[PDB]
């Protein structure tokens, strides 16, 4: 999930958009 | 841009930034 | 708890604290 | 909505809780 | 609601949220 | 203290009210 | 240091940074 | 008070220091 | 990404997220 | 400047990127 | 005042606080 | 750098002024 993607690993701003509505 | 560790409230701050008006979901359980 | 006046990212912060591991959705008008 | 209400008026943690998953 | 780890500035943000107008004390030495 | 209660361990929002005035 | 214009949670943040391990009290009017 | 002054006017870290424990 | 309305520390936060390890400069008018 | 523009008007992450090092 | 660990966005928040109008640079690579 | 000074180690508010413009 986002936490694994972005906190555990790293993610880009672009990846963070995956979680927009 | 870059890739950092974004955890907790900082993650949701980033989501707010990226998404803004669109809104987002923060769903840690997945 | 007290009533809250929360704009912008402060709302997302408050949602984060209130929801925790449940997460949340942020859905502004739009 | 909750986003507009919390900012233009006030809102409660109890109202904010309705947006939890 | 939930239980999370609240440290540092995030703790005091949470206290601000919970207490607001009442105010609070943040006294880490105890 | 609050740090042991809430940072070291976990605490609820209700527990955090213990530290309001 | 510079003069500060600090509302809401930003004050609690500034107090947190300024006081550190001493902690602080946040006492608004109310 | 300090909360109102910092928000409606300005304040200094030196004034904020008076609220430390 | 969406357009941003960012005052005070919220700008520094947004710069931090956008720049990451590159860092940034914050240069207000003043 | 960017600080004033983001606050009084709006700005983009793409504009904010110009201030990265 | 005090000495704390200031990392990440919290560092840049502190820099914003300390420097304000003067502005600052956040340059983690050094 | 600032990160070593202030995050890795600890630094004062006064030290943080080293990074003002
Ligand atoms: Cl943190
Ligand atoms: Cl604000
Ligand atoms: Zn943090
Ligand atoms: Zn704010």
């Amino acid at each position: 999930g986002i936490v694994e993607q972005c906190c555990t690993s790293i993610c880009s701003l672009y990846q963070l958009e995956n979680y927009c509505n | 841009f870059v890739n950092q560790h974004l955890c907790g409230s900082h993650l949701v701050e980033a989501l707010y930034l990226v998404c803004g008006e669109r809104g987002f979901f923060y769903t840690p359980k997945t």
